[PDB]
């Protein structure tokens, strides 16, 4: 009695029913052990830089600085203009702009033609 | 499973230290800190005086200012100001 | 994703399943007596095939148990008002001012509280005196170049305090 | 909320609601006794014990801890640690 | 599907109203003229009501 | 106006069912009441909507304040599971809750009678959308049933709440505030709703099963 | 009611469409039956600042009710019988509107089936 | 106006021959006295402008911006220590004298009668800011920021000179009255279109609009607080001032040729308010906020309604105050923790209990709080643009929603919820920073009481 | 700092829902409940709590008499 | 002394809070009774809603056919 739990990009696949967790290779055991080793070494270095009574300033997290310089300044290299990048650039940059420009031309031509005929509700339209 | 005895001993040293700190966190010299009608009168008389001074002179010398939706008058009344009647309504029947 | 080990256990996974299903049955089943009936029914359903000597049949029943649990969970489970997602969940995080501060006061406010600041001075001397040789020798003596665990050893050599104790002892009271 | 709590109260209440449980006995029940080792109840019922203390005192304790309590002295110690029971 | 069903039944309502079996509200003075937009002497419109 | 009001009324009425926190039940309840007020603006009756604002305001301020009294008295567990036995655990707040969750529905001459039932009478006697009427009717039945379920799980059942209890109302400010608002929600609905100049035409000429239908739906 | 079921399930003719009510003209079977007294004295109806869509038949009772309710204020429950009389006069108005409805209905049904079955 | 020019000169050798640890007090005191004397200007009445020579004259557009400049000088001259208080006496005096000279050219620029003189003092304002941000930028791309600043602002601003010389020798002199009282319509040829595109595109570069706006954020995140606040407030609102003055000529062709700039400004206002919702680098959020609000200003200038010009000058002055203050709070948090990031410096409700009030009040003046001047400006721009077209109010309100969203996210990100408990260096708030916050906020609220000052020519 | 802690064994399995459910589960064939941790919930000032119509009809124990006095006045 | 917590038992009640609770519930019921019978009876229509208008042919204006 189960609808098999299809996932999505927003409904994440939970840690219970993977079901790849229940047929296990030994290399995955080695991987989990070495991943625990990495987190243990990082917490050891952090806690030794964390409890010094002589230390005053911030701890200078290198991953945060690395992510920030990855996100701000290191986008422009690397870059090459591809067909995908040029297509998506001219789509998201010019397309909606020329769309709203067409609709403003349409609305303004209708409004000026209509007041050239004069059949608007400007019986009193003072604060223009 | 259960505890490894290293965790037991380390946990006991933190029990002694945490209890001594938390017992220290009480302050008790038994001198802990040390330095180194009128309401209704004022608040129903002074803003009432200030506002009612404000509303007579400034407010009613500005002409188009406080204005009241007029009292409704009824056909049995008499006008208090000049003094003249208002004619009553006619016969009632077929109810 | 746990500090002491890498994988939980098989038994630990079955045990977490049992606690989660029993908690969701609490939340599903009010009046507490029909709850007690259904909880003993669940305990019997675990007892009926607890003593199977295989291992791949054990993980088979575990996997189908997660399927037939995730079918029948409850949408808003009764989580306690200290758990994550709960009603409070650091309600009083407004008032957990940490104790690396309180040294940046004006000395008149320090003259209002003599005894607590004197005893904080002796605790801070106890921190500074017993930091370098003992704690750093025990942290750079027993581990290998890879630590491979996160349990840290007690201080059992001769004397003083365990290593790395300050921001674990001097944490706020959690109901200030 | 104004409750007072002490080590005496948590010790007596935990030993009380372990004394009330069915398939152990109040005859041989010290403060210092294991669960699997000498009382001889299974780990399934040990998690039912942990569920009873959670449902009584009103706060979850995690399964990263619930592997390894196993004795009422460390139960009293751990919940006294979580509630910070001193003045 | 549920939002489409609610808006579909609102459209079915908007084409098929209910009403109690009742004529108009009969106003005394020329469908309450001179207390509409005005025209005080332009259009006295002859309309009367009859007792039934 | 009245299509949106009927949509809100049925949607938060059905959504109020199977909710297991107190405050979220009360929020869905007040959303259903604002749905009736949008129906009250859809039919040309604004003054009845204003009367409903006033009575509704007294009423759910009293209800929130009573629930806050209970939640602080019971160590903030705050949820409808693990809530049960509170009648005779001093019954001042249970009197407050039964007066309240009585007054939420149409109780024939209390504060919640006047506003809500003149709303449904003037809504039924009008050239309406013919489905919004049914939505307000079904959602009046729904507010009856979650009012009954909040009473039953909050006050009546077997007591399910952990020991070392310090349930306390020997307290001046709490009983003064609850006292002042129960005196409010018993009399001030009538006192407000009677001495006002009639700014509309009251309908007052209904058939059978159109005036009775409020009490009929709340009883069923 | 039942009129709604008949109008949405039966034929299209014999149940009259509301808000286009006068279909047959008046004095069709009246002759010389009209009073329409309207004793409300429109200028004094303007003088008492009534709301629009109240300046109607049975408004003199509204004038009397407003007069007694203003003139005896601190009695919270002063005017009962005149407010009852105003409700009674609006009940007479509602009865008259229902009489107009079923007059046009019975005329439409009987006369149009007469005409379109003997034409 | 010479009574405002010459004590700005005389305040410069003050800084040189005042002794050590006494330059500060003398410069702050005397620039505040200049601020009072500046506030004595506000005489402007009714029919005409006021003429402080054939060389100087003041429109009522120029009066609140001039008082804003001579009010933002002492605030800045106090704002710019603790990151150069350890530096040398000579370099310190050079920095302070550079700010005084920049004030001098800003007063030159705001009381510019002639448009030629306006252009010369425009790029004279441009000169010292490069020296300031390059010598005290305190980061590694300050060279890139100052260089983009220079070549963008010149290469946009430069054929404006050629168009102004052409107007100079085709219609006589360039006093604003004789440029006015004589201005004839210029029909839809192509040379008139290029003259319009030269002038308006130079100021488009200066505001900036969306296609030319990466000019700005490097010049704010890679600059000291003095150059940042003067750059943002006085230089962008000076560009708007200049467009307001020069748009009196070229009356008929703006209807023909002014549609795509409205378009790029609106869609880039939306995209810029969207890009400043997800970034790190706390300083940059206020920079893209400034880009969004000055795109709104540009829409307001290019439509030509008196409601639009009143809302434009109100939005200019209110956003200048708000963005300068919010830059200053960002520098205060950066002096607390040497981060520049946003997800690091968390907490700060528990610690620093008074700073929450200034963060909240500055974020609400950025939120368009309704009695404030910011909402007065935005509201009249929305009224005028809905008179322009019945459909463009969707973009205005969507800007409003996203503006409230990112501003209040900027509030509840840095200063809401949990200290990271590894910081342990932040000191309680000084009296200097809170004095600066009180010097920012209190003129804005006192103008919110009486905004008949800051509404411009068409009052 | 006494609490006096009312002891165990002063209830049995006599709370009648617990008694009926132990009878049903003993007929099921398990006989292993949690048992005696809920009898304090099922005895004392509890245990015959009032039903639903009684709680709303709780008003006129004092009410009909005062109503008859006010009508007769 | 004021209240104290008690363990695994029904709590104690002062007579004051329970007598105000009984008084206020009894006055609510007294109000709904004295507002039911004496003065309004608004649950009934209060005017006889008639039949289809009169059920009288040749009256209100119809011709015989
Ligand atoms: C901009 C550039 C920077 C400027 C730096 C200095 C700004 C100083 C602004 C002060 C504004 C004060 C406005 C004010 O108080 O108006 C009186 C305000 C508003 O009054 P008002 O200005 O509308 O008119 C009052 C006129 N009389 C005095 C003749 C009646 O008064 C109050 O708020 C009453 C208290
Ligand atoms: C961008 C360059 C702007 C150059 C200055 C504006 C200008 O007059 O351009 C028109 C100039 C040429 O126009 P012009 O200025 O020679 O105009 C001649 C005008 N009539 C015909 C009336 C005598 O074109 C360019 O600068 C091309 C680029």
């Amino acid at each position: 009695s189960f609808p098999k739990y299809e996932p999505s990009r927003l409904a994440s696949l939970p840690t219970t029913l993977d079901p790849a967790e229940y047929d296990i290779s030994s290399e995955t055991r080695k991987a989990q052990a070495e991943r625990l080793a990495i987190r243990s070494r990082l917490k050891r270095e952090y806690q030794l830089q964390y409890n010094d009574p002589s230390r005053r300033g911030v701890v200078e997290d290198p991953a945060l600085i690395r992510w920030t310089c990855a996100r701000s300044a290191n986008v422009y290299p690397n870059f090459r203009p591809n067909t995908k990048t040029s297509l998506l650039g001219a789509l998201f940059g010019i397309g909606p702009l020329i769309f709203w420009y067409y609709v403003f031309k349409t609305d303004r031509d209708r409004k000026e033609k209509l007041i050239q005929e004069g059949k608007l509700d400007r019986t009193f339209n003072i604060s223009y | 499973s259960g505890y490894t005895p290293d965790e037991k001993l380390r946990l006991q040293q933190l029990r002694e230290l945490r209890r001594r700190w938390l017992k220290d966190q009480e302050l008790s010299p038994r001198e802990p800190v040390l330095p180194p009608s009128i309401f209704a009168f004022t608040h129903v008389l002074i803003p009432v005086w200030i506002i009612h001074y404000y509303l007579k002179y400034h407010v009613t010398t500005k002409p188009y200012t406080i204005v009241e939706k007029k009292p409704r008058i009824f056909p049995g009344d008499t006008i208090l100001e000049t003094g003249e009647v208002i004619p009553p309504m006619k016969e009632f029947p077929d109810q | 994703f746990l500090p002491s080990a890498a994988y939980l256990t098989h038994q630990q996974k079955v045990l977490q399943l049992y606690k989660r299903a029993l908690r969701h049955l609490e939340s599903r089943c009010v009046h507490r007596d029909k709850y007690r009936y259904f909880a003993c029914l669940l305990r019997a359903r675990f007892d009926e095939h607890k003593n199977e000597k295989d291992m791949v049949k054990a993980t088979q029943l575990l996997r189908e148990a997660e399927k037939e649990f995730w079918h029948g969970q409850h949408p808003q489970p009764y989580i306690f008002p200290e758990s994550p997602g709960g009603t409070s969940y650091e309600r009083y995080e407004c008032y957990k001012v940490p104790e690396w501060c309180l040294d940046d006061w004006h000395p008149s406010e320090k003259a209002m509280y003599p005894d607590y600041f004197a005893k904080r001075e002796q605790w801070k001397k106890l921190r500074r005196e017993s930091w370098e040789r003992e704690v750093k020798q025990l942290q750079e003596e027993t581990p290998v170049g890879g630590p491979r665990t996160e349990a840290l050893p007690p201080a059992r050599k001769q004397g003083d305090l365990p290593p790395l104790w300050w921001h674990i002892v001097t944490r706020p009271r959690e109901r200030p | 909320d104004a409750p007072p709590l002490t080590l005496e109260g948590i010790k007596d209440r935990v030993l009380y609601v372990l004394k009330l449980y069915d398939k152990i006995d109040p005859e041989k029940l010290s403060v210092n006794s294991h669960f699997m080792k000498d009382l001889g109840l299974d780990s399934l019922d040990q998690v039912e014990i942990i569920m009873a203390m959670e449902d009584e005192f009103g706060f979850e304790i995690p399964d990263i801890d619930a592997e390894k309590l196993m004795c009422p002295q460390e139960i009293v110690d751990y919940i006294a640690d979580k509630k910070d029971v001193y003045e | 599907g549920f939002v489409a069903f609610m808006l579909f039944m609102f459209w079915v309502g908007e084409t098929y109203p209910t009403y109690q079996p009742v004529g108009p509200k009969q106003y005394p003075y020329n469908n309450l003229y001179l207390e509409r937009g005005g025209d005080p002497n332009k259009e006295p419109e002859p309309v009367v009501h009859y007792e039934i | 106006m009245l299509c949106l009001g009927a949509m809100t009324t049925l949607f938060t009425a059905m959504c109020a069912l199977t909710q297991n926190d107190i405050k979220k039940i009360i929020a869905f309840s007040t959303s259903s009441q604002l749905g009736l007020m949008m129906v009250t603006i859809g039919i040309n009756q604004p003054h009845l909507a204003f009367l409903h604002i006033c009575t509704h305001a007294f009423f759910k301020a009293m209800l929130f304040m009573c629930s806050g009294s209970i939640i602080h008295s019971l160590n903030d567990e705050q949820d409808i599971r693990k809530m049960g036995g509170l009648f005779k655990a001093m019954p001042f707040t249970t009197t407050a809750l039964i007066i309240g969750s009585l007054a939420l529905t149409g109780m024939p001459f209390l504060t919640g009678f006047y506003s809500k039932d003149l709303i449904i009478e003037s809504a039924n006697t009008s050239y309406t959308n013919a489905w919004a009427l049914l939505m307000t009717l079904v959602a009046t039945s729904f507010t009856a049933i979650y009012s009954t379920r909040i009473i039953f799980f909050a006050l009546l059942g077997q007591p399910r709440f952990p020991t070392l209890i310090n349930i306390n109302e020997n307290n001046p400010f709490l009983i003064n505030s609850i006292k002042r608002l129960l005196i409010g929600s018993l009399f001030a609905g009538f006192i407000i709703s009677n001495n006002i100049p009639p700014m509309t035409i009251p309908q007052m000429t209904m058939p059978h099963y159109l005036k009775m239908t409020a009490l009929t739906v709340t009883i069923l | 009611g039942a009129h709604l079921a008949r109008r949405y399930l039966g034929d299209a003719s014999v149940e009259p469409e509301p808000l286009r009510m006068p279909t047959f003209p008046p004095d069709y079977g009246f002759p010389e039956r009209k009073e329409r007294e309207m004793v409300a004295t429109q200028q004094e109806m303007n003088d008492a600042q009534l709301v629009l869509q109240q300046r109607d038949y049975c408004a003199h009772y509204l004038i009397r009710f407003l007069k007694c309710k203003r003139d005896s204020f601190p009695n919270f429950l002063a005017c009962k019988h005149e407010q009852h009389d105003w409700d009674y006069c609006e009940h007479l108005d509602y009865v008259k509107r229902m009489k107009e409805f079923e007059r046009e209905r019975r005329l439409l049904q009987r006369k149009k089936r007469r005409e379109q079955r003997e034409a | 106006m010479l009574k405002y020019i010459i004590p700005t000169m005389m305040l410069m050798p003050l800084t040189w021959l005042s002794k050590n640890s006494m330059i500060w007090i003398n410069t702050t005191l005397h620039s505040l006295l200049i601020s009072l004397t500046s506030l004595l200007l506000l005489n402007q009445f009714g029919d005409n402008s006021l003429n402080f020579s054939l060389t100087f004259f003041s429109d009522s557009l120029s009066t609140p911006l001039l008082i804003l400049t001579m009010w933002l000088l002492p605030l800045m001259l106090m704002a710019s220590q603790h990151h150069l208080s350890k530096e040398n006496l000579a370099r310190k005096k050079l920095f302070i004298s550079m700010l005084i000279l920049l004030q001098l050219f800003l007063i030159m620029t705001f009381t510019a009668t002639e448009l030629i003189f306006f252009y010369i003092m425009f790029e004279a304002t441009l000169v010292p800011t490069l020296i300031i941000i390059t010598r005290w930028g305190n980061q590694t791309e300050r060279l890139n920021a100052g260089l983009y600043f220079l070549f963008y602002t010149l290469a946009g601003s430069l054929p404006l000179l050629v168009a102004l010389i052409y107007i100079q020798n085709t219609m006589g002199s360039l006093n604003f009255l004789i440029l006015q009282y004589w201005v004839q319509p210029m029909p839809n040829s192509w040379s008139n279109t290029f003259m319009w595109l030269a002038c308006m595109m130079a100021f488009m570069v200066k505001m900036p609009l969306y296609g030319l706006h990466l000019w700005l954020p490097k010049a704010h995140v890679e600059a000291p607080i003095a150059g940042s606040m003067v750059l943002a407030a006085i230089l962008l609102k000076l560009g708007g001032y200049g467009m307001m003055r020069i748009t009196l000529l070229l009356n008929p062709i703006t209807d023909f040729m002014a549609y795509p700039f409205i378009m790029l400004s609106l869609w880039g206002m939306i995209m810029t308010s969207s890009i400043c919702l997800r970034q790190t680098d706390l300083k940059s959020l206020i920079a893209y906020s400034s880009v969004s609000h000055m795109a709104l200003v540009i829409v307001a200038i290019l439509i030509q309604t008196p409601w639009s010009y009143m809302g434009a000058t109100a939005l200019m002055i209110a956003h200048g105050l708000t963005s300068s203050m919010l830059f200053c709070l960002a520098n205060s948090n950066y002096e607390r923790v040497h981060s520049r990031t946003m997800i690091l410096a968390r907490g700060l409700q528990t610690l620093l209990p008074l700073m929450a009030a200034w963060w909240l009040l500055a974020s609400l003046t950025n939120l368009a709080l309704p009695p404030s001047i910011n909402l007065i400006g935005e509201l009249f721009v929305v009224m005028s643009t809905f008179s322009w077209s019945n459909i463009t109010i969707i973009l205005m309100g969507l800007n409003m929603v996203i503006t409230a969203l990112y501003s209040l996210y900027m509030l509840i990100t840095t200063q809401r919820g949990k200290h990271t408990h590894h910081i342990n260096n932040i000191l309680p708030s000084f009296t200097r920073e809170n004095a600066l916050m009180s010097l920012h906020m209190l003129p804005l609220l006192l103008l919110s009481l009486n905004p008949k000052i800051i509404l411009g020519p068409l009052y | 700092s006494k609490m006096e802690l009312p002891d165990y064994k002063q209830w049995k399995i006599e709370g009648t829902p617990l008694e009926t459910v132990q009878e049903k589960l003993a007929a099921r064939g398990l006989r292993d409940p949690w048992g005696r941790n809920e009898a304090w919930r099922y005895m004392g000032g509890f245990a015959n709590n009032v039903s639903f119509v009684g709680a709303l009809l709780k008003g006129f124990k004092w009410g009909f008499a005062a109503f008859v006095v006010a009508v007769g006045a | 002394a004021h209240i104290e917590p008690r363990y695994r038992q029904f709590p104690q009640l002062t007579r004051s809070q329970v007598i105000q609770a009984e008084f206020f519930s009894a006055t609510m019921w007294f109000w709904i009774l004295w507002r039911f019978w004496h003065d309004s009876d608004a649950v009934l229509g209060h005017f006889p809603y008639p039949d289809p208008s009169q059920w009288t042919d040749e009256e209100l204006g119809i011709p015989p056919d």
